[PDB]
RNA sequence: ACGAUAGUUACCUGGUUGAUUCUGCUAGUCAUAUGCUUGUCUCAAAUGACAAUAAAUACUGAUACAGGGCUCUUUCGGGUCUUGUAAUUGGAAUGAGUACAAUUUAAAUCCCUUAACGAGGAACAAUUGGAGGGCAAGUCUGGUGCCAGCAGCCGCGGUAAUUCCAGCUCCAAUAGCGUAUAUU
């Protein structure tokens, strides 16, 4: 594919596009964590 | 585990304990 | 823990 | 380089219509011609003597999106000779003449250009090849010609224009068949500058089925163009015809 | 991991820099630049603690001027990248203005003290060049581009 | 071995100095008494030559060897104080 | 007949200022003649055309292959401030700056292109 | 916190019908209301999963 | 989807989800850690 | 008003099993010991690799010649087009070092000025780990002949003799890194 450096990727670049799993999801919000605040968190960048 | 449970304690049907220890723990970090 | 280590490298 | 003059042959290619003229150390890309013996851009033509009259014309992928995406290897353009061809974005009827020479002398292109000098050119490859109709006004604005285009089963689209979603949503709400094809070109720096290309890509595909596509296949036409893509889809279905 | 390797073997050679060693560097404040962005973001509109260290943080980010100018948001200060970062280092500057052939050029120019900014001879080809600084970057008067005395090869075939 | 992470020990006898196969790990073995708990231990040398240099009744740093004969725990990485891998670089001369 | 003519507020004069960048950054083709080829080479950025030049064909028969390339043309009305903009010694009329890959004049070629694209 | 839409005439698909489709449809409708009484056809018009 | 358009990064929390799309190179991987978020295959952190 | 005058207007179908297909098959410690390596500049825990700061070991051509070079799902298969060479030459730039002086300073050193020298590799002499491939009138061990295994500086001669994979290949880190144990 299009931009795609040897098993690394130029494109992904904040706003990050996230995927959110049904799992993920489960226990995150049993952990009891702000979801996108947590996510911003992480990643220190804007995600959608 | 179920969601549906907060994590500062243990839950039997509507009764939440909560220990001292737990309450100063949040004594903690709110300092 | 790391003093007693550190004595038997001593 | 391919010089003139050169002796090669010609074979079918696996779209319908295109051939390719392999030859010595040149391989390249070219179509049926229907006006014989005469140049639409000073491109270069392929006689033949038949045991005449039948010549060819070669494409130059650089100049047509067309022909890279092509060349690149789409899975189906959707345009056999006999399917009517809508096209967007007349830019003067280059590849216009080209697609006009894939869909014969039993076929039918229409054309749109907005720019007028642009549509002078267009109207004058019209008046020589006589199964394309130009249409020269805005195609944000289909109610322009909706007296004059038909059904039509392939929509070409090449106009750089931001809401190029929504324009070509609205043109085959109007112009399409059930079982529509499409393809339409993306020049990534014209839809939004700032962004990455795949991701402008995915935007593009997002909002087409948004506007009830199925896309089907998608490349990079890269080692003709940078970032751009062609984007193959159907409307309102899965397979292609019907 | 290879997303890893792959994307710093790919910043060096864009960017002929000497080592990863260099790269984290970068790397590293980096993160505290965009770690301060976004507790900048933690904080609410028309809270006056975020609006003056927002303005004066992009006013710092655009003085250097690796922040494009037309845009003054953290979101795209959140969004800024180490490309512009390596962009900014003065070597590729160098490169981009074509004192040099090629980058490794620029930087063997830098170590033997052949360009200068403004006024001073630099030797380190890693110094952050401003905005206002980016004009200003030639040849030295010493260096025998510049003027002066030809060079030593030329004195020993001169001889 | 104890709590520490080295020991000091004295070569009792090279164990396999009867051997046909050259980089087999009996040739390579060793015993060794570590001085501390005077215990006797074998442990390997990583290298044929190596062996040849350590000879006996020489004092022995060893260590953990942690990755035809799986449970010699220890590896010998210096005799009479000087680093074996050294010597087998030819870097030092070994003490005697 | 040059509709997409470009106004006053500050406007020409981003254009101008990106266009001394550009002969700066040696990114930029000059004259009538070598906008074409690198226009028909399609190597071109964005274009633009001066509108106060003796008949104004050339900057006329320029937007032809511009539509045909669809790059962004604009018109300027002083050709001698482009040749000033540009450093020349000379009044120019024509001018085409390229695109490249590792820039940020590439950025403000982008904020260029998408004001003179909302313009037309 | 979804406004689901169902159909009614639970198998009887929208569209405009060709002739001897809707007679066909009406002839099974007339037909179930002669017939639809006998154990077996009654049941497998009552069977539905709960 | 991320075989298609590979410009995401996926948030889950199954190791054999993990496995499948650790399979596919260039896609970073987000779960939570029980203390905060973990990313594993993003270079630019 | 036409509509079940005793809602029995109920129940009369709760759902084994099996097959096939698609997935699945460690890293941090201001933590101690120790090893290996150290050309420049600042800096300093107790002169200094304990740290920390910046960065040398070179840059650019031309010409000649060869035709492969790589990749990988699916591999006696596919996918992509200019790549190389212990090739022949040409160019420049030089900082470590060498160093007249001047200056600094209680006297010196360092800093900042400074004339002159100071690159062709066999050198102005990059390191540390990991993995791999190629081998004999050699050795050792196993056996229903030639196979296999481990291995191999040791070979017939020969030390002023040899000129060998002629400097084999690849991964990592790189003026720092390895290993042990405790671990987390």
């Amino acid at each position: 594919p299009s931009s795609m450096f040897f098993e690394h990727n130029e494109a992904l670049v904040p706003p990050y596009n996230v995927l959110v799993d049904t799992n993920f999801l489960s226990r995150t919000v049993g952990a009891k964590l702000p979801l996108l605040e947590s996510a911003m968190d992480c990643l220190y960048a804007s995600v959608n | 585990r179920p969601v549906d449970l907060p994590a500062v304690g243990r839950m039997r049907g509507a009764e939440l304990r909560i220990s001292a220890k737990e309450a100063a723990a949040i004594a903690r970090e709110v300092r | 823990a790391r003093q007693a280590a550190r004595s038997h490298d001593i | 380089g391919a010089k003139a003059g050169k002796k090669v042959i010609v074979e079918p290619h696996r779209h319908k219509g295109v051939f390719v003229a392999r030859g010595g150390k040149e391989d390249l890309l070219c179509t049926a011609n229907l006006v014989p013996g005469e140049s639409v851009y000073g491109e270069k033509r392929i006689s033949v003597e038949t045991p005449t009259k039948t010549e060819y014309r070669i494409w130059n992928p650089f100049r047509s999106k067309l022909a890279a995406g092509i060349l690149g290897g789409l899975e189906t353009i959707y345009m056999k000779p006999g399917s009517k061809v809508l096209y967007l974005g007349a830019a003067s009827g280059t590849s216009v003449s080209h697609v006009a020479d894939i869909v014969g002398p039993t076929g039918a292109v229409y054309a749109v250009e907005f720019s007028h000098r642009s549509g002078r050119d267009l109207i004058n490859m019209a008046t020589r090849r006589t199964n394309v109709i130009p249409i020269v006004e805005d195609a944000r604005k289909p109610m322009a010609y909706r007296m004059l285009v038909p059904m039509v089963d392939v929509i070409f689209a090449d106009v750089a224009q931001p809401d190029q979603a929504r324009i070509v949503g609205i043109n085959a709400r109007l112009f399409l068949k059930q079982g529509g094809g499409l393809l339409i070109s993306i020049k990534a720096s014209c839809i939004d500058s700032t962004a990455p290309p795949e991701q402008v890509f995915a935007s593009e595909v997002q909002k087409l089925r948004e506007d009830k596509f199925f896309p089907k296949e998608q490349l990079t036409l890269e080692p003709y163009e940078r970032d751009h893509a062609m984007v193959s889809c159907v409307y309102l279905q899965k397979e292609f015809e019907g | 991991e290879a997303a890893r390797l792959d994307s710093e073997l790919k910043l060096v050679g864009e960017y002929g820099l000497r080592n990863k060693r260099e790269v984290w560097r970068v790397l590293l404040t980096l993160s505290k630049i965009r770690r301060a962005a976004r507790i900048l973001l933690t904080l609410d509109e028309k809270d006056p603690k975020r609006l003056f260290e927002g303005n004066a943080l992009i006013r710092r980010l655009v003085r250097i001027g690796v922040l494009d100018e037309s845009r003054m948001k953290l979101d795209y200060v959140l969004a800024l990248k180490a490309e512009d970062f390596l962009e900014r280092r003065l070597q590729t500057l160098v490169y981009k203005l074509g004192l040099a052939k090629s980058i490794h050029h620029a930087r063997v120019l830098i170590r033997q003290r052949h360009i200068r900014v403004g006024k001073q001879i630099v030797n380190v080809p890693s110094f952050m060049v401003r905005l206002d600084s980016q004009k200003h970057i030639d040849f030295a008067l010493t260096s025998p581009f510049g003027g002066g005395r030809p060079g030593r090869v030329r004195r020993k075939k001169a001889k | 071995f104890g709590g520490s992470s080295h020991a000091k020990g004295i070569v009792l006898e090279k164990v396999g100095v009867e051997a046909k196969q050259p980089n087999s790990a009996i040739r390579k073995c060793v015993r060794v008494q570590l001085i501390k708990n005077g215990k006797k231990v074998t442990a390997f040398v990583p290298n044929d030559g190596c062996l040849n240099f350590v000879d006996e009744n020489d004092e022995v740093l060893l260590a953990g060897f942690g990755r035809d004969i799986p449970g010699v725990r220890f590896k010998v990485v210096k005799v009479s104080g000087v680093g074996l891998l050294a010597l087998w670089k030819e870097k030092k001369e070994k003490p005697r | 007949a040059a509709w997409p003519k470009a106004e006053d507020p500050a406007l020409v004069q981003e254009l101008l200022d990106c266009v001394q960048q550009a002969s700066h950054y040696r990114q930029l083709k000059k004259g009538a003649n070598e906008t074409t080829k690198s226009v028909n080479r399609g190597t071109s950025e964005l274009v633009i055309l001066a509108a106060d030049t003796q008949p104004l064909s050339i900057v006329l028969h320029i937007p032809l292959i511009c539509e045909e390339k669809n790059v962004p043309y604009v018109y300027v009305p002083s050709k001698v401030a482009l040749g000033r903009a540009c450093g020349v010694s000379r009044a120019v009329i024509a001018v085409s700056l390229t695109s490249n890959e590792a820039s940020d004049l590439n950025s403000k070629i982008r904020a260029l292109r998408d004001k003179v694209e909302r313009l037309a | 916190g979804n406004v689901r839409l169902w159909r009614a005439n639970a198998s009887e698909r929208s569209g405009v019908k060709a002739t001897r489709q809707r007679q066909a449809l009406e002839y099974n409708n007339a037909l179930l209301d002669r017939y639809g009484h006998l154990p077996e056809i009654r049941r497998i018009r009552r069977h539905r999963h709960l | 989807r991320v075989q298609k358009h590979r410009i995401y990064i996926v948030a889950t929390n199954d190791r054999d989800l993990k496995r499948r799309i650790r399979k596919i190179p260039g896609v970073p991987i987000m779960s939570v850690q029980k203390g905060k978020y973990a990313i594993e295959r993003l270079p630019g952190a």
